[PDB]
Formats: C-alpha cells, sequence, structure tokens
C-alpha cells in the first residue's frame, strides 16, 4: 500500500518528533 | 446489334450540330451581369444583420 | 407570444418522442451484423444462404446479409455503400474464360479501394468437389507458377483426397492471400475458407469470423494490436 | 499519542499540587519536597528510565543551584532519551522527507499531464465515445487522488512545524477546530485512493466485457460504471470515517492504530487488484492467440508486439502485486529505502503514464491534432 | 461493311461540333472577369449541428420554405428537421436500408427517397391519419436510384444507375418519359428554374441537357476526365456546374455549348461529391472527399473560403432558396448549417 | 472528351511478333493506371495486363506472362503491348482500358456493359 501506509508512517514519525520537542520545551526554553 | 446503337448515335449527333451557338464572350458577359445584379440579395456575399437572420 | 408558447411546447414534445424511438432502434442497429454477399459470377453464391436480403441468427446474434440483385456489373459506385459492413463475404468458384483471374482482380480492387480499406473480407472458395475432379482428370496452363508450388507445412491433410487436390486448392488460397498480405494490414483482414456445396455450416464460420473482426477492432482501439 | 502525553503531564501537575535546605516548588518538568527523586511517569520512555533519578540540590540558601540562564534545574542526564534511538529516528526523518519530495514531483507532473489530457479528450471528435468516457473519469480519479495527497501532506507539514511557547498554546493545538480541516482532507484522501482503484476496475470490467461479446454492446451501460467508480468507494469510506470518529478520534485521522479498521479501506483495493489480475491474464491470452494466428504470419516479431502491448499494466493497475508481495502486517525491516522508494515512485507517476499512453501516444489523438493543426494554419 | 463507316461518319460530326465550339470561343470567362472586384475570404460558422442519424448521411434536401430539410441516412432512416430550432419534425423508417437520395416536394406535402432497391418511394407528410405513410412506390428502373427531383406533387424525375433517366406520374405510378443516351451510371440531376429542362451527370464523364416535354437529348457537354458525381444549375438557368472524380469542377454554358471555367487546385486530388451555387450565383460551393467543403468565386475561379467541420466524407450539400444558410451532411452522420 | 485509339494488330503466323499502340487524349496520362484487355471470339472480356502510373508496378495474366510486355511513355500519351510467340489461342480483339479515377490502386474496368474509358479495339488474329 504505497500512499496509505506511508502517510500513516509519516504521521506517527511527526507525532514522536512533537512529543520529543514538548519535553524539550519543558526542560529549557519555557 | 451494334449498328443500331451506332446509327442512333449518328442521328443524335445531327441534332446537336444543328443548334445555334452564341459567342462565348456574349455568354460569359451575361453570367457576370447576372451576378452583379443580385449581389445585394445574396446573404452569403453580403451578410445580413444578426437581427434579420434566423440562424444567428 | 401565446401561439409560439404552445408551438414550441408541441415541437419540443414531438422531438422528444422521436428521440425515444431513435435510441430504441439504435440498440438494434449496433447489435446487428451487416454483411455483403458478393460473387464474381455464378460461383454457387446462392448455396451459402440456402434476392436482396436474408436475415439469420447464430447464438442470439443477428446477421444481416445483403445479396446484390438487379444491379449492373459496374461495381465502382454502389459498392461504396458497403464500407461500414462488418465483413464482405466473397464467394469464388475455385474450379475455373479464366474466371479465377477475374475473381483475383475483383478482390484486388475491393482490398485496395479507398473506402473499403477498413472492411474485412470472408473468402469462400467453392467448387471443391469440382476442383478435385478436374485435377484428377487432367489451372496448370492458366497459372504458369503452379508447377513450382509446394503444399505448405501448416496445411490440413483433409483425409479422403489425394495430395494433388490439396496442392491445387491451397495454391488458389495463397493467390488471394498474396493480395491480402501485400497491402494494408491491421485495419482489415482476410478469412479464407474451403467451403463446399454439401453442408451449410458456413453460417458458423461467418459467426466466428465476425466475432474475430469485432475483437480485433476493440483491441485496435485500445492500441493492443 | 501526543494527547496521552499531555494528559499524563496534566495529572503530574495536579499530583504534586495535591501532595503539596529549600522550599517546595513545582517546575515544568518535575517537583521536589521542601535530588533523590525518580524520573516522572509522564515521560513516554519512562520504562527505560524507571530506575533513574533526577539530581537537583540546594545546599546553601542561594537560589536553587546557580540559576544559570532562566532558573533551570540542570541534570536531566540519567533520564535523558537514548542517543541511539534519537539518531536512528533522525535518519528515518531525513529519508521520509526525501521520499516526500520524490512523489511531490510525481504527483505534480501527473496533475499537469492529466489536466492536459482531459482537455484533449474533451475537445475533439471522440466525445460520446465510451472508451474515452471511461478514460476521462479514470483521469479525474488520478487528479482526485494526486490533489488530495498533496493537500493532506501540506496540512501535515504546517501543523507540526509550529512552535510552543505558552502553557495554553499546547491546549489549543490539541483541540478540535485546528484539526477539523485536516480530518476533512483525510477523508478526501482515502476516498481518492479507493475511487482510483474503483476506476482502475471499471477499465478492466469494461474491456473484459467488450472482448467477450460477438457483436457491439447494444447500449453503453455508462451509468453502472459511474456507480462503481464513484459510488462504491463511499460504501467503504463512510463506515471507515464513522468508526475512525468513534473509536480512533485522535488528532488528524492519518495514523493507523487498529489494523482492523484499516482493512475496511484496503478491502475494495485488494478486491480491485485481485479481479483486474484475472482480467489482465484473460486479455493477454487473447492477445497471444490473435498474434499467433496464421492470418498475418508473425515471424519472431510476435514477441516484440506482445511485449509492447503490456502498456495494459498502468491501465489495470496490476503493477502493485509485485511490490506488495507481503501483507502490510509485520512487513517492516530491511525492505526499506529501495522497496518504499520504488513503490512511491510507481504510484505517484502512474497518473503521468496513463495520460501519456492513452491520450498522447494514441494514434487517433495524434491524427486529430494533426488535422486540427493544418486547419488552423489557413490564416 | 456498316460498322466501319458509321464510326467514321460519327467522327465527321464529332469534330464538326468541336470546330463550331472552337469558332464561338472568343475570350475566356477569366479575361472578361479579370478586372472585377474579388469576393475576398468568406468566413462561415457552424450555426447549428443536427445529430440523430445512426449511420452515414447520403443525401439531404431543403424545403422551399427554407426552414425544413429532409436528410437520408444509410441506417434506414429519413429524418425531417426544423433547422431554426434543431427539432426533428419527422423521422420515418424505410423498407430498404440502402437509401442513396432524397427529395422534398416544392409544396412541402411530399417527400421522396430511393437507393439500391431501384425504387423511388413517395411519402405523404400531410396524411389525415396524422402519421407519415408511403403513398407510392415507382418501379421500372433496372439500376439503383441516384437522384430524384419533384416537378409537382404529381411528377418526379429520377436518375438511375442503369444509364437512364425517367419521368414519372405519381398518381398512376407509370414512367411517362424515358431519357436514354448516357453510357455510365447517371449520378446526379438538376432541374431548371422553369422545370422544362434538366441536366444529368453520368459516369461516362459527360453531361446532357434534356427536354422534359419532348423527351430527347438536346446538348451533350464533355470536358471532364472521370465520373461526374454532382451537378447543379446556375440561378438564371443558362449555365450549370459539375463536380467529378478528377478533382475538378467545371462551368458549362448552354448557349455557348462549351465549358466556361475550371475550378481546380494543385493541392486538391480528391473528387467532388456535391455542388451548389448561391442566391446570386457568385459563390460555387463544392463538397469534397477530403472532409471539407470549398467555396469558389464562380467568376474568377479563386477559392474564397473553406467549410471544415466534418470528420468524414462530405456527401451532400445544399443552399436555401433565400440563400440564408448552407447545409452539409457527411459520412460522420452529422449535418451542419453555415451562415 | 476521353478518347483512346488503338493502333496495330493484323494477321501473323504462329510464333510471330506484334506491337500494339494506344494513343490517349482528353486526360492527363500520367495520373491513371492503364490496362490491356482482350475478347476472344465466343467469350467475354478478359484482363491481359496493366501498368501503374510510374511504370514500376506491372502485372500480367498467367496465359501471357513471359511473352507479352507492357510499357507506357508519359510524353506521347501512348501505351504499348509488345507481343511475342503468338500462339493461335491469342486470336482476340485487344482493347486499351483506363482505370476510372486518378491516384488510385483500384480498377473496375473489365465490364462488358459498355465501360466508358475503353478504346475501340484492334483485332489481332493468329492462324497457320
Amino acid at each position: 500500500y504505497a500512499q496509505g501506509t506511508f502517510t500513516s508512517d509519516y504521521s506517527i514519525l511527526l507525532d514522536k518528533k512533537a512529543q520529543a520537542a514538548f519535553i524539550e520545551y519543558l526542560l529549557e526554553g519555557g | 446489334a451494334s449498328i443500331a446503337q451506332a446509327r442512333k448515335l449518328v442521328e443524335q449527333l445531327k441534332m446537336e450540330a444543328n443548334i445555334d451557338r452564341i459567342k462565348v464572350s456574349k455568354a460569359a458577359a451575361d453570367l457576370m451581369a447576372y451576378c452583379e445584379a443580385h449581389a445585394k440579395e445574396d446573404p452569403l456575399l453580403t451578410p445580413v444583420p444578426a437581427s434579420e437572420n434566423p440562424f444567428r | 407570444t401565446e401561439d409560439q408558447r404552445n408551438e414550441e411546447k408541441a415541437q419540443r414534445e414531438a422531438n422528444k418522442k422521436i428521440e425515444k424511438q431513435l435510441q430504441k432502434d439504435k440498440q438494434v442497429y449496433r447489435a446487428t451484423h451487416r454483411l455483403l454477399l458478393l460473387g464474381a459470377g455464378e460461383s454457387g453464391k446462392n448455396t451459402i444462404v440456402k434476392i436482396f436480403e436474408t436475415k439469420f441468427q447464430v447464438d442470439k446474434v443477428n446477421f444481416h446479409m445483403f445479396d446484390v440483385g438487379a444491379q449492373r456489373d459496374e461495381r465502382r459506385k454502389w459498392i461504396q455503400c458497403f464500407n461500414d459492413v462488418t465483413a464482405i463475404i466473397f464467394v469464388v468458384a475455385s474450379s475455373s474464360t479464366n474466371r479465377l483471374q477475374a475473381a483475383l482482380k475483383l478482390f484486388d480492387s475491393i482490398w485496395n479501394n479507398k473506402w473499403l480499406r477498413d472492411t474485412s473480407v470472408i473468402l469462400f472458395l467453392n467448387k471443391q468437389d469440382l476442383l478435385a475432379e478436374k485435377v484428377l482428370a487432367g489451372i496448370e496452363d492458366y497459372f504458369p507458377e503452379f508447377a513450382r508450388y509446394t503444399t505448405p507445412e501448416d496445411a490440413t491433410p483433409e483425409p479422403g483426397e489425394d495430395p494433388r487436390v490439396t496442392r491445387a486448392k491451397y495454391f488458389i488460397r495463397d493467390e488471394f492471400l498474396r493480395i491480402s498480405t501485400a497491402s494494408g494490414d491491421g485495419r482489415h483482414y482476410c478469412y479464407p475458407h474451403f467451403t463446399c456445396a454439401v453442408d451449410t455450416e458456413n453460417i458458423r464460420r461467418v459467426f466466428n469470423d465476425c466475432r474475430d473482426i469485432i475483437q480485433r477492432m476493440h483491441l485496435r482501439q485500445y492500441e493492443l494490436l | 499519542v501526543m494527547d496521552f502525553l499531555f494528559e499524563k503531564w496534566k495529572l503530574y501537575g495536579d499530583q504534586c499540587h495535591h501532595n503539596l535546605v529549600c522550599n517546595r516548588t513545582f517546575d515544568k518538568y518535575s517537583c521536589w519536597p521542601d535530588a533523590n527523586i525518580s524520573c516522572p511517569w509522564y515521560l513516554p520512555w519512562h520504562h527505560k528510565v524507571q530506575h533513574r533519578f533526577v539530581f537537583k540540590r540546594c545546599g546553601p540558601d542561594g537560589q536553587w543551584v546557580r540559576g544559570p540562564r532562566g532558573q533551570p534545574w540542570r541534570d536531566a542526564s540519567q533520564c535523558q532519551m537514548d542517543g541511539e534511538e534519537i539518531e536512528v529516528q533522525k535518519e528515518v526523518a531525513k529519508m521520509y522527507s526525501s521520499f516526500q519530495v520524490m512523489y511531490t514531483v510525481g504527483y505534480s507532473l501527473s496533475l499537469g499531464a492529466l489536466l492536459l489530457a482531459l482537455a484533449i479528450l474533451g475537445g475533439l471528435s471522440k466525445l460520446h465515445c465510451t472508451r474515452n468516457a471511461i478514460h476521462a473519469n479514470l483521469f479525474a480519479s488520478f487528479v482526485l487522488k494526486a490533489s488530495s495527497v498533496l493537500v493532506i501532506d501540506g496540512l501535515l507539514r504546517t501543523r507540526y512545524s509550529q512552535k510552543i511557547g505558552d502553557d495554553l498554546s499546547v491546549s489549543t493545538w490539541l483541540s478540535d477546530g485546528a484539526v477539523a480541516g485536516c480530518r476533512v482532507a483525510a477523508v478526501f484522501m482515502q476516498y481518492g485512493i479507493v475511487a482510483n482503484y474503483c476506476w482502475l476496475l471499471v477499465e478492466g470490467l469494461y474491456l473484459h466485457n467488450l472482448l467477450g461479446l460477438a457483436t457491439l454492446p447494444e447500449r453503453s451501460f455508462f451509468s453502472l460504471y459511474l456507480g462503481i467508480g464513484w459510488g462504491a468507494p463511499m460504501l467503504f469510506v463512510v463506515p471507515w470515517a464513522v468508526v475512525k470518529c468513534l473509536f480512533e478520534n485522535v488528532q488528524c485521522w492519518t495514523s493507523n492504530d487498529n489494523m482492523g479498521f484499516w482493512w475496511i479501506l484496503r478491502f475494495p483495493v485488494f478486491l480491485a487488484i485481485l479481479i483486474n489480475f484475472f482480467i489482465f491474464v484473460r486479455i493477454v491470452q487473447l492477445l497471444v492467440a490473435k498474434l499467433r494466428a496464421r492470418q498475418m504470419h508473425h515471424t519472431d516479431y510476435k514477441f516484440r508486439l506482445a511485449k509492447s502491448t503490456l502498456t495494459l499494466i498502468p491501465l489495470l493497475g496490476v503493477h502493485e502485486v509485485v511490490f506488495a508481495f507481503v501483507t502490510d502486517e509485520h512487513a517492516q525491516g530491511t525492505l526499506r529505502s529501495a522497496k518504499l522508494f520504488f513503490d512511491l515512485f510507481l504510484s505517484s507517476f502512474q497518473g503521468l503514464l496513463v495520460a501519456v499512453l492513452y491520450c498522447f501516444l494514441n494514434k487517433e489523438v495524434q491524427s486529430e491534432l494533426r488535422r486540427r493543426w493544418h486547419r488552423w494554419r489557413l490564416g | 461493311s456498316e460498322l466501319d463507316q458509321l464510326r467514321q461518319e460519327a467522327e465527321q460530326l464529332k469534330n464538326q461540333i468541336r470546330d463550331a465550339r472552337k469558332a464561338c470561343a472568343d475570350a475566356t470567362l477569366s479575361q472578361i472577369t479579370n478586372n472585377i472586384d474579388p469576393v475576398g475570404r468568406i468566413q462561415m460558422r457552424t450555426r447549428r449541428t443536427l445529430r440523430g442519424h445512426l449511420a452515414k448521411i447520403y443525401a439531404m434536401h431543403w424545403g422551399t420554405d427554407s426552414r425544413l430539410l429532409v436528410s437520408a441516412s444509410q441506417d434506414g432512416k429519413l429524418i425531417i428537421w426544423d433547422s431554426y430550432t434543431t427539432n426533428k419534425v419527422h423521422a420515418i423508417p424505410l423498407r430498404s436500408s440502402w437509401v442513396m437520395t432524397c427529395a422534398y416536394a416544392p409544396s412541402g406535402n411530399y417527400v421522396a427517397c430511393g437507393g439500391l432497391d431501384n425504387i423511388c418511394s413517395i411519402y405523404n407528410l400531410k396524411t389525415r391519419e396524422g402519421n407519415v405513410r408511403v403513398s407510392r412506390e415507382l418501379a421500372g428502373h433496372t439500376g439503383y436510384l441516384s437522384c430524384c427531383r419533384f416537378l409537382d406533387d404529381n411528377q418526379i424525375v429520377t436518375s438511375s444507375g442503369d444509364t437512364t433517366c425517367a419521368l414519372w406520374d405519381i398518381e398512376t405510378g407509370q414512367q411517362t418519359t424515358t431519357f436514354t443516351g448516357h453510357t455510365g451510371d447517371v449520378m446526379s440531376l438538376s432541374l431548371a428554374p422553369d422545370t422544362r429542362l434538366f441536366v444529368s451527370g453520368a459516369c461516362d464523364a459527360s453531361a446532357k441537357l434534356w427536354d422534359v416535354r419532348e423527351g430527347m437529348c438536346r446538348q451533350t457537354f464533355t470536358g471532364h476526365e472521370s465520373d461526374i458525381n454532382a451537378i447543379c444549375f446556375f440561378p438564371n438557368g443558362n449555365a450549370f456546374a459539375t463536380g467529378s472524380d478528377d478533382a475538378t469542377c467545371r462551368l458549362f454554358d448552354l448557349r455557348a455549348d462549351q465549358e466556361l471555367m475550371t475550378y481546380s487546385h494543385d493541392n486538391i486530388i480528391c473528387g467532388i461529391t456535391s455542388v451548389s451555387f448561391s442566391k446570386s450565383g457568385r459563390l460555387l460551393l463544392a463538397g469534397y472527399d477530403d472532409f471539407n467543403c470549398n467555396v469558389w468565386d464562380a467568376l474568377k475561379a479563386d477559392r474564397a473560403g473553406v467549410l471544415a467541420g466534418h470528420d468524414n466524407r462530405v456527401s451532400c450539400l445544399g443552399v436555401t432558396d433565400d440563400g440564408m444558410a448552407v447545409a452539409t451532411g457527411s459520412w460522420d452522420s452529422f449535418l451542419k448549417i453555415w451562415n | 472528351q476521353v478518347q483512346l485509339q488503338e493502333s496495330g494488330g493484323g494477321l501473323v503466323q504462329p510464333g510471330g511478333s506484334l506491337r500494339l499502340s494506344c494513343a490517349a487524349s482528353g486526360f492527363t496520362f500520367s495520373n491513371y493506371k492503364m490496362n490491356w484487355v482482350r475478347q476472344a471470339p465466343g467469350k467475354g472480356l478478359e484482363w491481359v495486363s496493366d501498368i501503374s502510373q510510374s511504370g514500376a508496378s506491372i502485372s500480367y495474366t498467367g496465359s501471357v506472362k513471359g511473352r507479352f510486355t507492357i510499357s507506357r511513355d508519359n510524353a506521347k500519351n501512348t501505351l504499348y503491348l509488345q507481343m511475342n510467340s503468338l500462339k493461335p489461342e491469342d486470336t482476340a480483339v485487344y482493347y486499351c482500358a483506363r482505370c476510372p479515377a486518378p491516384f488510385t490502386r483500384d480498377c473496375f474496368d473489365v465490364t462488358s456493359t459498355t465501360y466508358a474509358y475503353r478504346g475501340q479495339g484492334t483485332q489481332v488474329t493468329v492462324s497457320s
């Protein structure tokens, strides 16, 4: 499944980069 | 019987050779005269206004 | 204004009724095969059918065969009417003033005609029994290349006849396939059959060739052939 | 899963406040009574740092430690995420961005080719032609999926490229209204994928039915094909949307969490490919039979035409069988960076070569263009 | 020894006519019309397109009211159109699917058609039952019907592929007069404005002028190389134009008894299927096998325009009695009205 | 006026040689494919040979192939048929036939129903 699987995998990856950045905000910056 | 067709052809050719033929210049002048006398009444040469035109 | 209201209303209703019939008989027109039955002479032409129209049906498919009656032998004009038929059934008396060359020249004109370049030809080679009798008793003089022709490898043995008949009748079939292949290909095709005046199963052969013609047309439109 | 992290942090903030040298203060990360404190449980990697500790001390009465820049707490080294996991995810993030650029070109090139192909098809003699009416709807399904994929990917980049600098900034980011536009584009993306394989099936069904008849099809039946092409996808997308809205209403409806709900979208896609491969084999058998017929006496050039007339692969969309040799379940591992790149390459460029092969390389279209070219060049 | 002498005598009469025609040739029509204002490029647009025929269109004809036209298609149909509103007034079925010609009565009460059945069928359009029914079938031709033209509601002249034209009496269904003399199939005919003479173009590359009342050939016009497909009369009735398979059109004058002008171009190699003049007689429109129709300045032999909208062979072409519109049918089963 | 006049013919001994000439006028010679047809006594019209417009394509009936040769000269508007080894089976009237239309490969011209673009015919008789 070319686009259905990639969009799901790209969306999970982006979500984990959002969680990572959230902890970064908690540590420093804010 | 090819003679009957040949004889009929010769008899028919007599009538065509006995006619009176006008000059080509005279015959070609009348066609030119007719076309210039009806040029205004020709919707394809001089297009009519769209109001008086049922296809447009 | 009132008069033009009802006249336009009535005229639009009359057109609507007509278009309902025009779609109803468009379905019949598309689902019917139209055929031209053509013969260079006697050739036993009235044996495939058994004056101007004959309808038959194979496997719930309607065929519309049109024999040519009181028309003259000047075919150059009325033959353009049949450029949209499915196929032209060309009937040849294989047992032949050298009527075999006349049939070859007529097939050459039909094949190469400007408007008949999309129309396929179904070739029936009749008088198979009469051809067998003549060669056994004695086309050698009419075609000087006959005594140079070998029966093709992909030829049906046809049990019950000596190879002399098979070589002679396949030579005549290759004369028409020489014209059929030395000219336009892909747009129209030739289907030669060795018919004989004993059985009327040629109706099945016309059905099979008409199905082949339609399938090749569909594949041709999709650029698959 | 980002919603779960925020809620877990909300519980932690309430937990310390409910419970509540130097005094007791709760910072954004953790809190201490008025070091020797375990890592907070709201961290998504709390399992790996279960035994770890947070080392902040006071000693003298001066501030907390030294208040270096913005009164931070320092340490956060034993509870820090593993570098190997961060490094591999950064590499995966780079690879996906390269692929995303690769198919953005393919979809944009396909969009240009298909819109140009629709104009030529819808602007010449062959208009009622059901062959070009099936193709025109097929082209509009490629345009419908290329657009929907570009829209959802553009929305995804904007949504996750923002920055948080306020406590309430995260709260409004997770709320509805900022995602409702994304969820509509998610439903429009899934419809375009299914409706593209339902028009790939109509191409097979129409051509399979043409070649089985002995005569012309009497009537075009071009109302059932519109129902299959455009109406059949809604039979599967709508039950997917409601289940996604009821059971997996997390963020934008793009991540697949429960694969059971994912199978109600790839069932009309697996079915279309399964049927069109049977039709593909049936048509190729017909082509071989006609090529090998003694009518035109093919001599060693039968293979060239039989190989060339496999431009039926982009029409029937059967190229997906070789790439998807394994069910998507547990289909992850070393088969990356070559299988995924090629699979995205074929899907994004499939609209381009469908328009090229069936609207630009077509003999009838080229002849019509030449006739229309000479007609114009008359003053 | 009679066959040899008859041929020699015929040639003695043949070249005598050539000398008589050559003697009367003083100046060409080009010389007299050399210093006249050219028409200029003629721009015509497809105002309306009539669709509804299942197969190729072989013939069409205009009504005298210049609004209704009948068209014959080889799918077995004969449709009557309202050109102004593009509405099918009638769509009648034919017994034979191979119809090669159609005519419209000057009164507008009757319609005719014919083809490979060698029969002309007259249809009553004003039947008291409200439906159009065949009222007569004229039999007696031994070849396909090529053209037919009403003189009244009671008389009609039909050309046939048996090298013979005929005058019919519809009330009795009997062939009043037979016009023999052509060698090949007669492909077209055109009635004079007074309908006392008509011209016929055959496949022997010649045309003939017939006297309807007497029933004998008056003049024979040669000059074409191949079969003549179309023929039309000049509006004043003293000339006519013919189109042939040698990719040319020619204008013949009855009084001069000689070809006047040739309408040919080096880029045209296909034959002419249809020929018609304009209201004034200045434009000669000719349909071609190259799918487009050409407008010709009849006095200067300069192509003044092109009608190109048909996807297949242009089979029929006619101009209204008021000259307001031109209708062209073709083998793509579509009619088009041009202004 | 399309006119085709044949010149030649006569009585020759078996095995002799003869040449026929077909003078053409009234049409452009180069645009048409020319033919040769004959009519033996008691039989209908039979096609003998034809030559294309350029002269590159030539065909013969099998009864005369190897003996007769056809040639055209697009300067004098003439058509030739050189005949060699005239067996007594070649006694016939030879006509010069022209295909109905220009620039075409088709040809419908063997008809006895007074085909138009055909010559008068020269009688070629062979006897011992």
